[PDB]
């Protein structure tokens, strides 16, 4: 304890004051050690929780090193150059000020040098020649904390302020320059309504180059975090338990599929853990494993959770197509947002361009439809209206025969010119052996042998 | 007090700060106590950037930037007389007329940029601000003040984007090194400013009988020699305001170019892309090899 | 070929304030930082001198003996550009008696006076010929000569520094207490307000966005 | 240009700005003051020897005020309080007889014959001037040397685009 640098400090001020009081005047001896101890700046910005972060009190203790450092040793320059040197009887003095050592030291150790104002004592000088090999040996020291200062200062994301009225996704998996792209044109669309909920981004490793700048380009509605979707403390932070849905991305470019969906569980399991409410939104790349979805106890899709199988959907739309072509691009055009577009020219492209503009939605009808058959109210909206209906609700019927009836409440499913059109069909009001599997949905055989069809 | 030169400006850019603080206070306070922004905004983006139609009025702002800036050099290299002086010519006027432009181009911009506050809070509006109002107080004692004229140096930053309209600096590369040569060269010449301004006007303390000499060419010649780290020493900072500036200027000059040494990315590692173009040479032709070339 | 491109439409309103929030706190913090530190400069810059005109008290001083010292002075006459060239001005001395020290010292129009020459209890404007610098010390020295002893007048000095100069005016006009203690006191104060005013408004917004 | 413009203009607007006048003499005078000059030897003697001021003054036609005459600006800020500085050299003597000798050209014309002289009321009513402190250097070498530098710049500019151009039309010929 007696030899710690803050009982020191105290030694060298705490005695010459109270010798100060008998002759009633201040000795300017070691008073400017005080100084020295403004190293404890950082604990007090650590206890009113102002520097909360572990980076950035590196930075302060280092800062006030230097300031505490700079100060003390032009305390020394003032006491050893304005008093003179034993050998000359104190007769040489040179007429120096506190301010002007703490700026003489400055231009010293910034290696400028002007020698506009100098040390002229014997021992002023000595001290000079310690002062400039510590300063650079210091200097040479320290200057291997860019590790800090470039390297980590630069870790941003860790807070996501919950901005109230409004609501938001989270989306997370795995995040690319190319994977958000065709996700974030069709999701900020400008023909959908002012649905401004999109403020977040979860995965671990950093942004890089273009990836930051297409969060530039769209710097009110991203809000990136860093940090890992497996921690319950990072979730906490990003404040998914106000959250409306969590959308899941996986890399179909994968190296073995069957490794990144059956990863892909465990991240549902994660986020189903904490917070067992929440809409998820996922994706496949094989089928068998959306199974899996079934025994997570918290996973209802009658609440709206869905899992795309990539396989499923991609094949299915070929074989489709085998029935009739084209119908692959007919349903892709479907989904994504799409303006209409004028064409003046005749080209095959003109009309093509007003078919892409239909996307599909969804309705309950008017109760003045009610009681008739679906091919009579297919006409009414076709022809009264300016919509084509394909399917209705019973469960998904598609294309109904003439002997089903429309009931109360049911959906119709509609591919028509924008949103805001499809509220028409709700307002109209007047105006004016075995061969077959367990269910019979699918043809089926005995089972071959591959020697027999090769 | 200074014949109120600077509160003309100060006060007129406070007094907009607190005009925009209480409007946007009292217009949502009213709900709990119980058109041209397009048309002219557009002309502020079409006339002068992005479709460049009509003259680049961003090429007539740099042009009267620098116009203002040989006035400065001329105006502080005369010994302040003030009494008597040609200014009654053309040097005085030829000022006032590009103010008049600024103030007509300022007023076109308030109207523009949504949220004025934010407007208020730009870097280009504080330099219309601390130089527009003290040219106006100047016409009453046919006098002029040396204050803050040399920010008008603090706009020339904006030279790549001409140079990127004109299709000079089409590399995408090449802007950047535009960028941070114009940096250096601005924040030079603004430093030198308020050096010159410190420095050859004394301290308070001693009533101001503490000059030293100084014209502005030495302030840009002593901070170019002291943040070389030469420093000679023949001419340098006497005014105790002077001192304290210049170690600012020291640790901000040293803290800057430890930032920006790490641009060899740009300078040293694709500067040297070279090839993109092949001028076609007619009346001779060719063939191209391709695939694997070692 | 590359169709009709795309199309001109955006909405956006930076939200209410972001930006405009961030910069107009960040000013007025700068301003209340920046005021605190120019009074915290202001203040030991300024008073190290300050002290040593309060310090220098007053009396009501009588004239003693005034006299011709005979050694000619030079000065330094201007001509209004750069002329550093020099005349001269004869050494008068007028002492006074102290009210309250009861010694012997000399007058001194300023500190200023003083310092540039101990000797003599007057400095003329420096001119050209000897004729002008004489004449302007004749004249200076006759209003004491002919009011000498009579009608005792206030006069500056300070026992601590010396007991022999006396001082006609003070080295300082009042503008110490009236812009130290003011202009960075006025800057912390116009800090405070913008901060507690964009506050008000940043917290006040939220309840008004929610009235509806 | 854009340097030797305000490099220039600032000293060069300062003797533009004296007006010229039509002055005669009002007296003339010894002051018995020894004033000490230089005096070399061929190389590097720093050694004075010492001359006797002379004023003589003139009334200005125009301002009707006293003022000293002085050679030019240059002899005039070198000492104030003298009309003339002769070139000084080694012995008392030669300095005394190189005053007396300009000083005998006005005391034989003194007030007859009034003369040219230059003058700035803006700067000094005082001290007047027999000669012009810039020749007409400025003029002649400010607004030339960089302008034929410009002028030789884009002419070489010109005649080479002029080559480039024509070339290839020349090539098409055959
Ligand atoms: C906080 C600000 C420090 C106080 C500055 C006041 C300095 C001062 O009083 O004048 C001093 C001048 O001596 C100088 O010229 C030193 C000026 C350099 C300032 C050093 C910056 C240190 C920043 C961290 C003393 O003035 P003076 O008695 O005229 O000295 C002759
Ligand atoms: C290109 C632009 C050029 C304009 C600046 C160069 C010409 C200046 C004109 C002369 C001038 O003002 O000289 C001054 C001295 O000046 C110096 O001795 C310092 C010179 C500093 C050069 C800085 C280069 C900056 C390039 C950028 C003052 O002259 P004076 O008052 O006669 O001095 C006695
Ligand atoms: C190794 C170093 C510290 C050698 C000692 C230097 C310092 C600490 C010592 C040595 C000589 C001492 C000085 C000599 C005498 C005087 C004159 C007095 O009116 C003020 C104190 C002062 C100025 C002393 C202060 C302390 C002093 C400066
Ligand atoms: C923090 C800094 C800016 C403190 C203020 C310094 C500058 C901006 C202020 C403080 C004192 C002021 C100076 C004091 C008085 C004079 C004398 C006058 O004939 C010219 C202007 C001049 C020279 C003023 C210019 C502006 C000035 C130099
Ligand atoms: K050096
Ligand atoms: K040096």
């Amino acid at each position: 304890f007696w030899l710690e640098v803050n009982s020191v400090v105290d030694f060298f001020t705490v005695p010459p004051v109270f010798v100060s009081v008998y002759l009633n005047r201040s000795w300017l001896g070691l008073r400017f050690l005080r100084a020295l101890r403004l190293i404890q700046f950082s604990e007090i910005l650590q206890f009113l929780n102002i520097l909360k972060t572990s980076n950035s009190i590196k930075l302060v203790n280092l800062l006030s090193i230097f300031i505490s450092t700079w100060l003390t040793a032009a305390g020394f320059i003032h006491l050893v150059e304005n008093s003179g040197d034993p050998w000359e009887n104190f007769q040489n003095n040179q007429a120096l000020t506190y301010w002007e050592c703490v700026y003489l030291l400055m231009v010293t150790m910034s290696t400028v040098g002007y020698g506009d104002v100098y040390a002229k004592t014997t021992l002023g000088r000595l001290f000079m020649v310690f002062f400039i090999l510590g300063g650079l040996a210091m200097f040479a020291s320290y200057v291997p904390e860019i590790i800090e200062l470039i390297g980590n200062r630069k870790k941003y994301g860790g807070s996501y302020s919950a901005v109230s009225g409004r609501k938001h996704i989270v989306v997370c998996g795995h995040i690319t320059l190319e994977s958000v792209s065709n996700f974030l044109k069709d999701f900020l669309h400008k023909d959908r309504d002012d649905v401004n909920v999109e403020i977040v981004f979860l995965h671990n490793i950093s942004p890089n180059l273009e990836l930051e700048a297409l969060f530039k380009r769209h710097f009110t509605q991203v809000e990136f975090y860093q940090g890992s979707v497996l921690n319950p403390h990072d979730l906490a932070r990003v404040k998914i338990e106000s959250a409306d849905a969590c959308l899941i991305l996986a890399n179909k470019y994968c190296a073995d599929p069957d490794a990144e969906d059956a990863s892909n569980i465990m991240r549902v399991i994660s986020i189903k853990n904490y917070h067992p409410k929440i809409r998820i939104i996922t994706q496949m790349l094989q089928y068998h494993n959306k199974a899996h979805l079934l025994n997570i106890p918290s996973w209802n899709w009658k609440e709206g959770d869905d899992a795309i199988c990539l396989a499923e959907l991609k094949l299915g739309f070929i074989a489709q197509s085998c029935l009739a072509q084209g119908l692959s691009t007919m349903l892709a055009n479907l989904f994504s947002m799409r303006s209409f577009i004028k064409i003046e020219e005749d080209t095959w492209q003109k009309y093509y361009l007003e078919g892409v503009s239909n996307e599909m939605y969804t309705e309950y009808l008017s109760s003045a439809f009610v009681g008739l058959s679906f091919p009579t109210v297919c006409e009414l909206c076709f022809v009264k209206l300016k919509l084509l209906m394909i399917a209705i609700e019973s469960r998904i019927l598609i294309n109904p025969g003439n002997h089903l009836k429309i009931q109360e409440g049911t959906l119709g499913f509609f591919i028509a010119s924008d949103a805001k059109e499809v509220k028409r069909a709700f307002f109209y009001c007047k105006a004016c052996v075995k061969k077959y599997d367990s269910t019979g949905m699918f043809h089926w055989c005995a089972p071959k042998e591959i020697e027999k069809v090769i | 007090m200074w014949w109120a030169f600077l509160a003309s400006s100060m006060v007129t850019f406070f007094g907009g700060l607190f005009i925009i603080l209480l409007w946007r206070t009292l217009k949502y306070l009213w709900t709990v106590c119980c058109w041209m922004t397009s048309v002219k905004d557009w002309a502020g983006v079409m006339i002068s950037a992005q479709t460049l139609t009509g003259r680049v009025l961003v090429v007539l702002v740099f042009a009267l930037s620098i116009g203002a800036l040989v006035i400065y050099f001329i105006d502080s290299s005369n010994p302040i007389e003030s009494c008597q002086n040609f200014y009654k010519d053309f040097t005085l006027q030829i000022d006032m007329a590009f103010n008049v432009f600024f103030l007509l181009y300022f007023g076109l911009r308030f109207i523009a940029a949504n949220d004025k506050l934010w407007f208020w809070l730009e870097v280009n509006s504080v330099v219309d601000f601390f130089t527009v109002p003290p040219v106006f107080v100047s016409v009453y004692l046919n006098r002029s003040w040396l204050g803050l004229r040399f920010l008008r140096a603090l706009r020339l930053i904006q030279f790549s984007e001409i140079l990127q309209f004109l299709n000079i600096l089409k590399t995408s590369n090449s802007i950047k090194l535009v960028n941070l040569l114009s940096i250096f060269i601005s924040t030079w010449l603004t430093a030198a400013g308020f050096i010159h301004l410190v420095e050859n006007s004394g301290d308070p303390w001693e009533n101001f009988q503490n000059n030293q000499a100084l014209t502005y060419w030495e302030c840009v010649y002593l901070l170019m020699v002291t943040m070389s780290t030469v420093g000679y020493g023949d001419v340098y900072a006497k005014t105790t305001l002077g001192r304290l500036f210049m170690v600012f200027f020291i640790l901000g000059g040293l803290a800057m170019f430890a930032s920006y040494v790490p641009e060899i990315i740009e300078l040293i590692g694709n500067r040297k892309k070279y090839g993109g173009s092949y001028s076609a040479v007619s009346g001779r032709k060719h063939i191209v090899v391709c695939g694997h070339i070692t | 070929k590359i169709r009709d491109h795309d199309l001109l439409d955006k909405r956006k309103t930076v939200t209410a304030l972001k930006a405009g929030e961030d910069k107009s706190i960040r000013l007025g913090l700068f301003l209340i930082i920046s005021g605190v530190v120019s009074l915290f400069i202001f203040g030991f810059c300024w008073l190290s001198p300050a002290l040593q005109d309060l310090q220098a008290t007053e009396a009501n001083c009588t004239v003693l003996s005034v006299q011709q010292i005979g050694e000619v002075f030079e000065c330094t006459f201007t001509c209004g550009a750069d002329c550093r060239g020099t005349s001269q001005y004869p050494c008068v001395q007028v002492y006074v008696n102290n009210s309250e020290s009861n010694s012997r010292a000399l007058l001194h129009s300023d500190e200023h006076q003083l310092l540039t020459n101990p000797k003599c209890s007057y400095i003329p404007p420096c001119k050209r010929e000897n004729q002008k610098n004489l004449e302007s010390v004749m004249n200076w020295q006759q209003y004491w000569k002919d009011e000498i002893g009579s009608q005792p007048f206030t006069c500056y000095f300070n026992q601590h520094q010396r007991p022999d100069d006396v001082l006609l005016h003070r080295t300082h006009d009042e503008i110490v207490l009236l812009h130290c203690f003011l202009w960075p006191l006025v800057t912390f104060v116009v800090g405070v307000l913008i901060v507690v005013l964009t506050i008000c408004a940043k917290s006040l917004a939220v309840k008004a966005e929610a009235m509806k």
